[PDB]
């Protein structure tokens, strides 16, 4: 995976590449690396594909019973403790590795969770096997007082050069923003670089090429 | 190591060594082999310059190559016994990866194999 | 077999449209300690050539050594050693592949990663890979260690395949090379500040600038970063 | 010693023009030796069918778990399980055995029977959904699979054209790895029918 | 402890028709997660009408090629100029590869040619030398992807005649060098889908009576 | 341990189990019935690590025979076999699972038919003509592959299994001291004396 | 693999799969596992393919420039013995080969002679060799007959190969038919288990374990 | 890392780099290894992130937790608090931390604790992979009841040459100073640190 | 490999030797004859590694061939035994070690005396009145320490030979298809046909 | 081992320790860790004395045998034969020595050899498990072209903080002072120097 988070006048955008390995094959072209942990706090996640999906859908559930019971709106510092301590407490075999960005009353926030438990804090973030090409973008295009349009543009960017340079990480470009006031719009695949060309041949079968030994209809009903 | 040709060609084309290599053949005990229609036979003399002789443990003019083969000679006595003892090793290593013994004519050809390379070695006579 | 001891990090280099450029700090590492800061780790050979060396110091030194001495070998009985007979990149190249492919089929091998860069006589830019495994490949860019990962993304934005090395001068090129050099200073933790650069053009010759720095960083941001979560003050 | 590659076998799943086809091969052995070539890793629940490869133990026993479960299911519910239901209800059972898992490649294939569309899924051993649009591969011939389906998949097939598509996928996948084929199973599976059909295939 | 070895990635794939052979493999080199080159030749015109590929650790594969190609030069030298015929060439590399049997190159090799009938020839080589005369064989990273295919659309397995109750098997027949690159095409862009060490591009080598042509492809760079 | 076979026939299951018992370089027994009656149609032979077999038989007996007792009913072979498998299943991963190959030969007197199971201690099922465990099978089922047919007699069953311990007795590094043969039929078990 | 050669009234029946696996991954279905040395000696090779192969074609030279220098044809006996020596050289070295030197020779008739790796050399009528040998013996050996017809002989080989071919993942294919008289070697014909099975289930009424 | 904390005549300053390291990437620049536990009691962690983080977290809870029950704790109390938690759990920690606190009856207090859970009360404490190489520098330097420019400049040139040897550490040296006046952040930039 | 033995009677040299060549699970022959004759009065049975064994044998076998043509003479059992013992002595310090261990049995043509030596693969020697090697020796010998007695008859020989075989066949795991027994005396070496 | 040595106006000086250690009992509290290769080059041995004896005697034999052919070596010489040694020994070698010498033309030189067997020609070197501890101190102290006095209380100073942290360090802190003058040999007992 390559993911990215970066922030803005007015909020946060992170972004996530499409592709799944298990060794070097591609198990899943466009899988969706983008969380929603609540309407607007979202997560970025690499590593262990079922660690991420599973600890951002606990602590999403904890998170909304949370809500509910202090009929308020959830704060990503709390989705960030949650996580933290959770992926703690399992000494890194939990291995999900998280971007935490969203809005909250307190303002916008961009957080990174390591599968240790460590924490931290910035306006650009990078993980994954394609972080290293990302960063690369970021610590070069990065700069104070980016807006939306920019930090998108800049988001983007980062995903792309892990997507091109990182064997690990291909396909699409997700994004998801949160801008304080605002909806926060999650962009499944916004952009879908890696379109398969036309094939040079069909290769449907003559009926009948298939030699079969037996027939029989199937009873689904009760 | 000794290295020099010893055995080399003449103006006239021979190679004195060998061709005096003969003239020790020539003066060695006479030795005859006749074949028969089931047997051969191999007859030696023996020099009778020579009295007071113990004949039991006096190294015989006929040996045995392996239990079907025998190799008798005219020349040295000395130089006889390194190409019996070299003979007798290479009927054993015959048995050993062909699992057969080896035909009087292998056999022959090795022995001649030997002498042939003692006539353009460097170093040896 | 070996172990490193005293090494260099990330050697970078990509072609332009007249020549090549190479880059590398000039920092001397032991282990985690930033041992030496006076290791010049781009080697020229002759005045169209530059062999840019990561890995083993005491291996490079030994490589240095071997170069010197190809030069001394190559004058002696050729009256064109200063013309048509002169050492090319390619023949550089292929002779330290050659080595450095025998030494790892002995099970001793020069622990290094080296790019060879440079300019052929009939003008053509020249730049090729070869490391510690007798591995070799060529590339519009090319990068060792960290360079690999960060300023090989960077550097393919400007030259992502052959027909962009038209169109790619001198001067887009170097500012490429000079900010993946500032972002390996930022990321690589065994960096340093200090870096010799050298260009390689089939009409200006080679140009090598030592005692470079690395500037116009941006570090203002981390006064508003405080604690890993929810600390305010 | 690798649980998964043991027993050996393979499953495929396809969509096409309103059905979906589900496959997979018969062989169950021990290593180099084949033991049974009447082992099918294909099961339904109501409409909802799942394919199972891995360790065959766990085959069986996660066919009676999920059974189990769509059986309850149904008489708290009062109605089928769905196939995007059902895959979420995989996963979880899944991820319950995360430090312990079952040794496991399951495969859901069916038609949502609300709104008509072609589900299919795939899952690691440890419960991680895989959607696809096109088609799902599992076992051990996975690669094999992947190479075939990748080249002979179109999409928008009718059920008859499908099934040659996805038969020959699973034949000349098996036949390039030693722990599957000896057999295998075909499901095309439309909105109210299912037909089942067993394929000839080489018996080495 | 020192690893002499190394994995560079790709993907080759060898095909022989009745007149013609050809000899393809993708131009991306690798180690670990990382793109060394995008376009980084594997396959060689080693004279002779033989064109070959030594693919998996590019150091021993290059090694082979290059000793092999001096095999050529100095098998004219010492056989009156005599072409070296691809059965022979075959036979030289067993030798290369077997000579090295406690110490091997680490590569899966493909020769192809014409015999000395004129036919197509494709002969494929284990690490140690074991070889083989084929009309069809993939090799490296993402052979077990593309081989089942080859088998299915190059030699018709599991392929029966329509209405004969799978009675008849569909017969063999040579393909047309038109048809021969569609496939090859079609097995290399899916195998660039599922696999994350084969794409950037592809070469061809074409081989017939008249000489070697080439031609090449994009593939996606993901 | 180590040789058991079992072939299903048109009306009976038979049941081959080798009787020697081997520890280190010693044949401690010759006589040894590697099996468990667990109902008056339903026979289960064993193989595995020592201790593991009869522990884990006798458990099983014990358990069928206390459901035989509740229910004044006898329990399909199918029934049993699931039973058994579950058994091992949970085994398979406790802190030291059961080490034992099973095969179940039974009658189902409602189908009036002869099942054979073989479960290995994955707690791997399956329903076969005939099965064997351990490297028995990499002799036996070839020849079985070829000589066996679906409608044989207890008769033809027995001769083809004397085919089986012969090619065995002939390929097998081990004396396995022959084998105790049993025959599961709409009457019941039985013991073959002279084999 | 699996390979098998054994002696009968009318000569010897040789008879191999064509089956190669890297692991899992079945590398090829059209092998030749058995080498033909001259027209009156055949080798078979089962273990690693590269070092059959290798070694058994260098025998084949061996066994030519034996006949050069002793203006005869070389024995089964010291062919095979030529091999078993120069793998005992390698020995430790990791070579994997299991052989088997089938010929006839006016002195020895009918010969089969085993030569594996770690340098064991045996004279003997029926062998298997293989990671499929044991399924091979299973059908041979409970249909073997010393008085078998050539017709009856060949079909036997033919048919302990497709038993073996069917149970072990590691062997299949096709199979490889040869028969040794004292006129040599005849080859019968290359058989693809696609249909060689079918046709075997259907004619001869077993493989009844099999869905059919 | 190399982190240090000095006691002056106005209380006590606690310094760090600003490096995260993996390997030999650095996964953060502008890392802040300076925590607050209590608002005049901070700490200056080493180690692993994740378990320094934890530690401090759980800490911070403690010293609430007192708070609201018995007032401000001492700096002492915050140490053994933190010795504690190392000691009782060392089979799996990798934490070396400084307390770090002021008190206005004792004034600058500095603690440190290594990987054992030992506690160690000095006038002055330097810990992290950085520190090794300004062991000859501290010590030839430290004065006791320094003024506060005179203790910052101490800190910045001790940091400066643990940042130019250790590749673990570098990024801006961040500073709290922890007086009666109240709680001071200062930042310094690698352009002024580096040329000292 | 595996069992091989050896008993001293009054007036010969009994060798009983298995007949049995076993590769993982399949016993490749049945009719394997373990010995070597070294010279017409000197019989040497053979048993360890594969290949070493035959390998080892034949040399040996060579060597005393030679000397035999080279002096026209039969060299005593006694010292056939020590050449042999000083070869495996050699041996055990080279790169690779003969792996093998031997039984010499002989007849001392000047002395008129039956002679048996065990030999290890260390070059262990030993003259005993009966030998064995292998895990033989562990029911062999305590066997023979009872029945044995120094003024047997080759018949008796036999019959004792028998009732160790027949302890062998029923308390060793492994099925070594019998053994084929050679009989070392005055008039030279010949094998029993019916055992 | 704590060693360095340093380049100053009149020549070079030299500097070690004299603990010799085997774990942590000190087998030798009176170490001479600085010996002569020739008249006027000597070097600093630091790693396995047995391989910084037999390689210091190897270089004594070649620098007496170039000596006698081509007259007195140059100080580089003299570090290329140790690097040569070290180098091609890599695998079988714990050896880190400091190569120092005094030319007329050439004045002081320093060269150091690490582990690996690369040269460094510098101003001063440090080295030895001691070294580590006095980085920031030398960095921060070192000035090019000090006076005898300046630079004997420079090494005296350094060595003394390396020995006090350093427990491989200790005994006595010997000095070789390099010049046109001659070879003067210094010696400082711990009273001296651990009060400093
Ligand atoms: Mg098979
Ligand atoms: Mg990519
Ligand atoms: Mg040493
Ligand atoms: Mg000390």
């Amino acid at each position: 995976t390559t993911i990215v988070g970066v922030k803005f006048n007015n909020g946060v955008v992170i972004a996530a590449d499409t592709r799944s390995t298990q060794g070097p094959i591609v198990a899943d072209k466009n899988c969706a690396k983008l969380h929603r942990i609540s309407p607007k706090i979202w997560c970025a996640g690499a590593g262990t594909a079922a660690d991420t999906e599973a600890v951002t859908q606990l602590i999403g559930s904890n998170i909304e019973l949370h809500s509910l019971y202090t009929s308020r709106e959830p704060r990503v510092v709390s989705a960030l403790q949650m996580l933290k301590q959770h992926l703690f407490k399992y000494q890194g075999h939990i291995g999900a590795y998280l971007i935490v960005a969203g809005v909250d009353p307190t303002g916008s926030h961009l957080f990174s969770i390591h599968a240790e438990g460590s924490t931290d804090v910035g306006y650009y973030l990078s993980l994954g096997s394609g972080s290293l090409a990302a960063m690369a973008v970021l610590e070069s295009h990065w700069k104070q007082d980016l807006t939306k349009e920019e930090a998108i543009k800049l988001a983007s960017d980062a995903i792309q050069a892990g997507i091109w340079n990182d064997l690990g990480s291909g396909s699409n470009v997700d994004v998801c923003v949160m801008e304080i006031g605002k909806d926060a719009e999650y962009l499944r695949n916004y952009l879908t670089p890696n379109v398969r060309e036309e094939k040079q041949k069909s290769y449907k079968f003559p009926r009948g090429t298939t030699a079969v030994l037996k027939e029989s209809i199937v009873n689904i009903c009760d | 190591g000794y290295d020099r040709a010893l055995s080399i060609f003449s103006p006239d084309g021979h190679i004195f060594q060998v061709e005096y290599a003969l003239e020790a053949v020539k003066r060695g005990t006479c030795a005859v082999g006749v074949k028969g229609k089931n047997c051969v036979v191999l007859g030696c003399e023996r020099r009778s310059t020579l009295k007071l002789q113990d004949t039991r443990i006096t190294p015989s003019k006929v040996s045995k190559i392996d239990s079907h083969v025998v190799l008798s000679f005219s020349g040295l006595n000395a130089d006889s016994r390194i190409l019996i003892e070299k003979a007798r090793v290479e009927a054993q290593s015959h048995r050993l990866t062909l699992e057969d013994p080896v035909t009087v004519e292998y056999l022959t050809r090795y022995v001649a194999g030997v002498q042939q390379r003692y006539t353009q070695s460097g170093g040896v006579r | 077999t070996q172990q490193p001891i005293v090494t260099g990090t990330s050697v970078i280099s990509m072609k332009y449209d007249n020549g090549v450029i190479i880059a590398a700090d000039n920092l001397g590492s032991y282990g985690s300690l930033l041992r030496f800061n006076g290791v010049e780790r781009l080697i020229p050979v002759g005045d169209n050539t530059v062999v840019g060396i990561s890995g083993d110091i005491s291996d490079m030194q030994h490589i240095e050594r071997l170069l010197k001495d190809l030069v001394t070998e190559n004058a002696y009985d050729n009256p064109l050693a200063d013309a048509e007979e002169a050492l090319e990149p390619s023949y550089i190249f292929e002779y330290l592949a050659t080595v450095m492919y025998q030494r790892r089929s002995k099970m001793n091998p020069l622990w290094n990663a080296i790019i060879v860069a440079g300019v052929q006589s009939n003008g053509d830019q020249f730049l090729r890979y070869v490391n510690l495994l007798g591995v070799t490949y060529s590339s519009p860019t090319l990068a060792t260690g960290f360079g690999a990962h960060m300023a090989n993304p960077l550097l393919r934005k400007v030259v992502d395949r052959e027909s962009d090395i038209p169109k790619t001068t001198v001067q887009v090129a170097e500012e490429a090379i000079v900010n993946a050099m500032r972002v390996l200073y930022y990321r690589d933790a065994r960096s340093s500040r200090n870096f010799s650069l050298a260009i390689i053009d089939k009409n200006t010759g080679l140009t090598f600038k030592k005692n470079l720095q690395v500037e116009n960083m941006k570090w203002d941001f981390a006064k508003d970063i405080k604690g890993y979560g929810t600390q305010k003050i | 010693s690798d649980p998964s590659s043991i027993n050996g076998g393979i499953v495929v799943a396809m969509t096409g023009k309103d059905c979906v086809a589900i496959a997979c091969d018969l062989r169950l052995g021990s290593q180099s030796l084949g033991v049974s070539n009447k082992f099918e890793k294909i099961f339904h629940y109501g409409h909802v069918f799942l394919g199972i490869t891995g360790l065959a133990t766990d085959v069986t026993t996660l066919n009676e778990m999920f059974r189990y479960k769509t059986n309850l299911y149904k008489l708290k519910e009062e109605r089928a399980i769905e196939p995007e239901t059902f895959t979420q209800l995989v996963s979880s059972s899944l991820y319950e055995r995360r430090f312990g898992p079952y040794f496991v490649g399951p495969v859901v294939a069916g038609i949502n029977s609300k709104s008509g569309k072609p589900f299919i899924a795939g899952f690691d051993l440890i419960g991680c959904i895989d959607e696809a649009k096109d088609f799902i591969v599992s076992g051990t011939a996975s690669d094999q699979l992947f190479g075939m389906c990748e080249s002979l998949y179109e999409p928008n097939l009718e059920p008859e054209d499908l099934f040659e598509t996805i038969s020959q996928a699973l034949l000349n996948a098996a036949d390039r790895d030693a722990l599957s084929g000896w057999g295998a199973v075909v499901y095309i599976i439309k909105k109210d029918e299912v037909v089942k059909r067993y394929l000839k295939m080489r018996q080495d | 402890q020192f690893n002499p070895y190394g994995d560079n990635g790709g993907t080759i794939l060898g095909i022989a028709g009745e007149d013609f052979a050809v000899l393809a493999g993708d131009t991306r080199n690798i180690t670990d997660y990382s793109i060394n080159s995008r376009y980084e030749p594997k396959v060689f015109d080693c004279g002779d009408n033989i064109v070959m590929s030594a693919n998996g650790f590019a150091a021993d594969g290059d090694a082979l090629v290059k000793r092999f190609k001096n095999s050529v030069k100095w098998y004219h030298f010492d056989h009156n100029d005599k072409k070296l015929s691809i059965n022979s060439a075959a036979r030289n590399i067993q030798h290369l590869l077997y000579g090295k049997r406690f110490f091997p190159y680490y590569v899966h090799t493909i020769i192809a040619g014409l015999d000395e009938d004129g036919k197509g020839a494709v002969y494929s080589f284990d690490p140690v030398g074991s070889y083989e005369r084929e009309q069809c064989r993939a090799g490296g990273a993402a052979a077990s992807l593309i081989m089942p295919f080859l088998d299915n659309q190059v030699n018709f397995k599991n392929q029966y005649e329509p209405g004969t109750n799978g009675k008849v098997k569909k017969p063999l027949k040579y393909l047309s060098v038109e048809e021969v690159i569609k496939l090859v095409r079609d097995s290399f862009t899916s195998a660039t889908e599922r696999h994350i060490q084969v794409g950037d591009g592809l070469e061809i080598l074409i081989v017939t009576k008249d000489g070697v042509r080439k031609e090449f492809y994009e593939l996606k760079r993901d | 341990m180590d040789i058991i076979l079992g072939i299903r026939v048109q009306d009976s299951v038979i049941l081959a189990s080798s009787k020697a018992v081997t520890r280190g370089i010693s044949v401690l027994k010759d006589s040894d019935d590697k099996t468990r009656q667990l109902s008056p149609h339903t026979l289960m032979s064993f193989a595995g690590e020592a201790g593991d077999t009869v522990q884990f038989a006798e458990y099983i007996q014990a358990n069928i025979q206390l459901y035989s007792i509740r229910e004044d009913y006898e329990l399909s072979p199918q029934a049993v076999s699931s039973f058994v498998r579950q058994e091992l299943a949970k085994s398979i991963r406790s802190r030291r699972p059961y080490q034992v190959n099973v095969l179940i030969g039974g009658y189902d007197k409602k189908k009036n038919k002869p099942e054979l199971y073989q479960i290995d201690y994955l707690g791997t099922k399956v329903e076969l003509p005939y099965g064997a465990h351990g490297y028995s099978g990499f002799y036996t089922f070839s020849l079985l592959d070829h000589h066996y047919r679906p409608d044989m007699t207890t008769e033809e069953g027995l001769d083809l299994l004397k085919l089986c311990v012969q090619e065995l007795e002939k390929r097998m590094p081990m004396d396995f001291k022959g084998v105790i043969v049993k025959i599961v039929d709409k009457d019941g078990i039985r013991q073959v004396d002279d084999f | 693999t699996t390979t098998l050669a054994f002696r009968f009234q009318g000569g010897i029946i040789v008879a191999v799969d064509s089956r190669a696996t890297a692991g899992n991954w079945v590398a090829s279905q059209t092998v030749k596992k058995v080498i033909e040395i001259n027209p009156f000696l055949l080798g078979t090779m089962a273990g690693g393919a590269a070092d059959c192969q290798f070694w058994e074609t260098w025998l084949g030279s061996q066994c030519r420039l034996h006949e050069l220098r002793e203006k005869e044809r070389i024995s089964v006996a010291a062919a095979s013995k030529i091999l078993s020596n120069l793998v005992y050289q390698y020995k430790g070295a990791g070579l994997s080969m299991g052989t088997m030197i089938c010929g006839y020779t006016r002195k020895e008739g009918p010969t089969i002679y085993y030569v594996d790796s770690d340098g064991t050399r045996l004279k003997g009528d029926i062998f298997c060799v293989g990671s499929g040998q044991t399924f091979a013996y299973g059908v041979l050996d409970s249909n073997y007959k010393w008085d078998l017809s050539v017709e009856d002989a060949l079909y036997l080989g033919k048919r302990s190969i497709l038993a073996a071919a069917h149970r072990d993942a590691y062997s299949g294919g096709s199979v490889n038919l040869y028969h040794v008289t004292e006129d040599g070697w005849i080859y019968h014909g290359n058989h693809d288990v696609g249909e060689l099975f079918w046709k075997v289930k259907e004619e001869e009424g077993s493989f009844n374990n099999v869905i059919g | 890392t190399s982190i240090m904390a000095v006691t002056f005549k106005d209380g006590v300053i606690l310094g760090a780099d600003s490096r995260t390291t993996t390997g030999a990437y650095i996964a953060n620049r502008v890392t802040d290894k300076l925590t607050r536990v209590h608002d005049k009691i901070w700490c200056c962690r080493s180690g692993s992130a994740a378990d320094t983080q934890a530690i401090a977290d759980i800490v911070q809870y403690h010293l609430e937790l007192y708070t609201s029950q018995y007032g401000t704790p001492s700096t002492e109390t915050a140490a053994s608090v933190f010795k504690e938690l190392c000691y009782e759990n060392k089979d799996n920690l990798t934490a070396g931390i400084i307390v770090a606190g002021y008190d206005d009856k004792n004034k600058g207090e500095v603690y440190t604790i290594p990987l054992g859970g030992s506690v160690h009360k000095l006038p002055y404490a330097i810990a992290g992979s950085g520190s090794t190489f300004i062991y000859g520098y501290c010590d030839k330097n430290f004065r006791e009841n320094m003024s506060k420019e005179e203790t910052v400049d101490f800190i910045k040139h001790s940091l400066s040459q643990a940042i130019k040897w250790d590749g673990s550490s570098g990024g801006v040296i961040r500073m709290v100073v922890l007086t009666a006046a109240g709680v001071e952040r200062l930042i310094f930039y690698p352009d002024e640190y580096e040329q000292l």
